[PDB]
RNA sequence: CAAGCUUGAGUCUCGUAGAGGGGGGUAGAAUUCCAGGUGUAGCGGUGAAAUGCGUAGAGAUCUGGAGGAAUACCGGUGGCGAAGGCGGCCCCCUGGACGAAGACUGACGCUCAGGUGCGAAAGCGUGGGGAGCAAACAGGAUUAGAUACCCUGGUAGUCCACGCCGUAAACGAUGUCGACUUGGAGGUUGUGCCCUUGAGGCGUGGCUUCCGGAGCUAACGCGUUAAGUCGACCGCCUGGGGA
């Protein structure tokens, strides 16, 4: 994911335009990657070296929303819907 | 990773004891400063310290007697797996009468010598022979 | 491409050939004739070459195995199920309005802009004779003298292979392994063609021939001796050498002896 | 190897610079190598054993060379 | 005693050859690393700018041609 | 806009069509918004192995800069052009602008 | 339950090295075969032999051509991956690890029965390819016999696109994450310095190989990459056969 499609997710989600750590921020960060690398796994599907790589970002960012989940239901039924994630 | 301090801290003790340093830190607690405010008192070791304002480092200092070992075995026997609760009516003694066993206490961290004449039991956190 | 339930038998062996890409409707106009079946009889009205009769009514496409026009170029438009060959057809309109039949290259679709004749870029879907095409690449329709027709290599999944081009003559590969010196001014269209898994195709019945014209066939063991020379015997007996019904070995023996073309055939197919 | 002979070169001089390069550049070792088949674990078990074998005597040197004899 | 992080570069480029032609043997293979003494992260770039030259028609595959 | 070194060898008999191949190599980059760094002609070289049966021939250095698609382009008029032998095409990270070794 | 901090765990900036995976090209040497040209009696083979190939011209030797599989030198106890494993070059798509100075979020962490994926070779199905090698099989030998090791041939198979199988001494015969405890030789790979001022000295990081002390072990051996002193969790064994 190239620098300046990282640099609009920063500011889209980040509350200072610097902070890049925060849990939102995190999960979008992963969400504009998974979903841009569901368009190379449609021509490669032997791949499994590099589908590992899918499968941590995919069960990382289920934990970094089930932190959200308990920390604060204000922010994360908002989260998932501005992403589109179903659960 | 981590999931105790005190058996961090007792076996830093054991294995700079056996190893002839004297002067093992660790990070410091609220139970580690309890525990090595007993074992002074006892007389196991000199004297301890504690230094930073932010994060704090507990520096202990160890003791030698003739050239060998004080604390010759110290084991840990309420450990996070298993929690040990023992009542004053069967409070253990550690060989005999010379080995302590730090025993928590309402009324603060106390040896078990003087926390079965204070009158009440507790967790035992660790045995030191 | 998947086999079909088994429901009863009948359907427990099938596999069909299903394709979403054709036309559910009806074909162009302008382009059909009639093509009657003759029932494998001709004007003497006799059986000559057996097994054939019965099945559906097949309406002929028009098909354009000459590609004439140069220069000018032609989108696609939409595929068609032509059930006299057993490839698909494309229908193409030119630019100026001109629609026809091709066959179907394997790489396909509604939206590629093709383009006959001597002048075309290198694509699948062009065609261009064999004195500006590059050695390898592998063509279907391929002329056997320049201008009749698309004669070799136009069946369902097959191609030809151009190895050589060497003085005023090309030497090709055919499909059935044997090789094969074309006149170096033929007019051969670039890339395979489309529909490549007709061989996958299990029919599952007996219907699947009567639906397509195919009569039994009775092995020559079963007849008595005036009608083959397998006949006979008090049980099942076969102490002969195989033959077909008019005396000729069938096990081996060449027929080829039409040696007005040998100049071309460079090896046979082994 | 493609030796050329210089201007009044005598003969054996000739030959032996020849066959000096050829043993240098060492195709009677590659010809022998390719004689037969040594699979992926057998190739590798000898190339471990022939390098803890240098190893050793390139140590053993500098400890034999510490308890005299006579 | 090596010469390539003596001399301080950082990058051989294959389209040098009176470098290249201290590198190969007599026959045109490459010379081994202990031998010329040439430090081994530019050794595999030094294998590789002679494997783009022998593509490129610079230098010989063997004695030859 | 990934940067490229390009090389490739044309045949000696058409060894005077270069003036042509350089100035109509540089419309499918340059026109194409990509940027051109260095240039240039090698000469006739000879060879050191046969290669479609010849000995000497003729080789041009071209390293610039484009988007990559026309870079994806220009190796199909290599293949399918027969006056060039061979063509190698290789991802310079960076931009190169010095002059080449073997200009001395 | 409620509220906080930065050392656990994570994101962002700039880079470095690598046979990490998937797809499409292309280059060179050789083995075989085909078409010839020069050429005359033997070649091939083993411990010695014969079977086989040659007076219908083999074997050598030269030019030309089709095709398939593999990548000499580099190549090293060297590198990458979680294991299985991965080697020519070039281009597309893509997964990690690591250093550097910082900014940020505030335990988001560890292990995991049943689950779900990957998982060398052999096999198996449907469709292609087949140069080399090569179970079965045929012949010549050695032998008391030789269904064998050796020899001349050779079909499945090896290879490619897509589906099953789910096993190996899958080995470091050592489950995974963390904290501690004397040293010395290397190799590979980052980086801030000091007269860098050709190969110099002063440092701090990760990863891997030998030798060795305390301590442990029945011994061999292990030895900061523990089989040392501990904490969290899972797997597993209880006499040999039967199995
Ligand atoms: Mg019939
Ligand atoms: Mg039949
Ligand atoms: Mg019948
Ligand atoms: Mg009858
Ligand atoms: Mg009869
Ligand atoms: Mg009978
Ligand atoms: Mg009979
Ligand atoms: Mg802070
Ligand atoms: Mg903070
Ligand atoms: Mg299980
Ligand atoms: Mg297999
Ligand atoms: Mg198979
Ligand atoms: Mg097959
Ligand atoms: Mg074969
Ligand atoms: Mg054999
Ligand atoms: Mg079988
Ligand atoms: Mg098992
Ligand atoms: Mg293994
Ligand atoms: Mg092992
Ligand atoms: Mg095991
Ligand atoms: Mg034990
Ligand atoms: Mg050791
Ligand atoms: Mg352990
Ligand atoms: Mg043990």
């Amino acid at each position: 994911l190239s620098t300046e499609a990282t640099a609009k997710i920063v500011s889209e989600f980040g509350r200072d335009a610097n902070d890049t750590g925060s849990t939102e921020v995190q999960v979008a960060l992963l969400t504009a990657q998974i979903n841009h690398l569901q368009g190379h796994f449609a021509e490669h599907k032997k791949d499994h070296h590099s589908r590992r790589g899918l499968l941590r970002m995919v069960s990382q960012r289920r934990k970094l929303l089930d932190y959200l989940k308990r920390k604060d239901v204000a922010r994360y039924t908002q989260l998932i819907e501005r992403l589109g994630l179903r659960r | 990773s981590m999931q105790d301090p005190i058996a961090d801290m007792l076996t830093r003790i054991r294995n700079g004891q056996a190893a002839n340093k004297a002067a093992v830190t660790m990070p410091s607690s609220k139970l580690k400063v309890a525990i090595a405010n007993v074992l002074k008192e006892e007389g196991f070791i000199e004297d301890f310290k504690v230094e930073g304002d932010t994060k704090p480092e507990l520096e202990l200092t160890l003791k030698y007697f003739q050239g060998k070992a004080v604390v010759e075995s110290i084991q840990r026997v309420s450990r996070p797996g298993l929690r040990i609760y023992k009542r004053k009516d069967e409070l253990p003694k550690v060989m005999a009468g010379l080995g302590i066993a730090v025993v928590s206490t309402s009324k603060g961290v106390m040896t078990d010598r003087a926390a079965r004449q204070a009158g009440l039991g507790g967790e035992i956190i660790c045995y030191v022979a | 491409v998947v086999k079909c339930k088994p429901t009863s038998p009948g359907r427990r062996h099938v596999v069909k050939v299903v394709n979403p890409e054709l036309h559910k409707g009806k074909p162009f106009a302008p382009l059909l004739e009639k093509n009657s079946k003759s029932g494998g009889r001709n004007n003497n009205g006799r059986i000559t070459t057996r097994h054939i009769g019965g099945g559906h009514k097949q309406a002929y496409r028009i098909v354009d195995f000459k590609r004439n026009k140069d220069g000018i170029p032609a989108v696609v438009e939409r595929l068609e199920y032509d059930p006299n060959r057993s490839a698909n057809i494309a229908l193409v309109l030119y630019k100026d309005g001109e629609r026809r039949y091709i066959l179907a290259p394997k790489g396909l679709k509604a939206g590629d802009q093709i383009q006959s004749g001597v002048d075309a870029a290198i694509k699948p879907g062009n065609t261009l004779p064999m004195r500006n095409i590059p050695v390898g690449s592998t063509v279907h329709n391929v002329e056997m003298k320049p201008g009749k027709g698309g004669q070799l290599a136009r069946s369902a999944g097959t191609y030809v292979q151009i190895v050589a081009r060497d003085g005023a003559y090309v030497t090709l590969r055919l499909r059935s392994g044997e090789m094969r010196k074309v006149e170096a001014d033929c007019r051969a269209t670039l890339g395979e063609v489309g529909n490549a898994e007709h061989m996958l195709r299990v029919l599952g019945k007996a219907g699947a021939a009567r639906w397509r014209g195919v009569r039994p066939t009775v092995r020559g063991t079963a007849m008595n001796p005036v009608d083959h020379p397998h006949g006979g015997g008090e049980g099942r007996n076969f102490g002969k050498h195989p033959v077909t019904p008019w005396g000729v070995q069938t096990k081996g023996k060449k027929t080829r002896s039409n040696k007005r073309t040998d100049k071309f055939i460079v090896r046979r197919r082994s | 190897p493609v030796i050329k002979v210089r201007e009044n070169e005598p003969f054996d001089v000739a030959l032996r610079r020849f066959k000096r390069s050829c043993e240098k550049a060492g195709v009677l070792a590659e010809v022998r190598r390719r004689e037969f088949y040594e699979k992926p674990t057998t190739e590798r078990k000898r190339a471990k054993a022939s390098a803890v074998k240098r190893h050793a005597k390139k140590l053993a040197r500098e400890n034999a060379r510490r308890t005299r004899l006579y | 005693f090596c010469r390539f992080t003596a001399e301080g570069v950082q990058e051989i480029d294959y389209k040098d050859i009176a470098t290249l032609k201290n590198y190969i043997t007599e026959s045109g293979k490459i010379v081994p690393s202990r031998i010329t003494g040439t430090r081994a992260k530019y050794q595999r770039q030094l294998a590789r700018a002679i494997k783009r030259a022998r593509y490129l028609s610079l230098l010989p595959y063997t004695d030859r041609h | 806009m990934r940067h490229y070194e390009i090389v490739f060898m044309v045949h000696p008999d058409q060894s005077e069509q270069v003036p042509g191949m350089i100035e109509r190599y540089t419309a499918a980059i340059t026109g194409a918004e990509g940027k051109i760094h260095r240039l240039e002609d090698w000469g006739r070289r000879q060879l050191a192995y046969p290669i479609n049966k010849l000995h000497k021939a003729h080789y041009v250095l071209m390293n610039v800069e484009a988007p990559q698609e026309v870079i994806d382009e220009l190796e199909t008029t290599f293949r399918f052009n027969d006056a060039v032998i061979r063509s190698m095409v290789m991802r310079t990270k960076h931009a190169v602008t010095e002059a080449s070794p073997m200009v001395k």
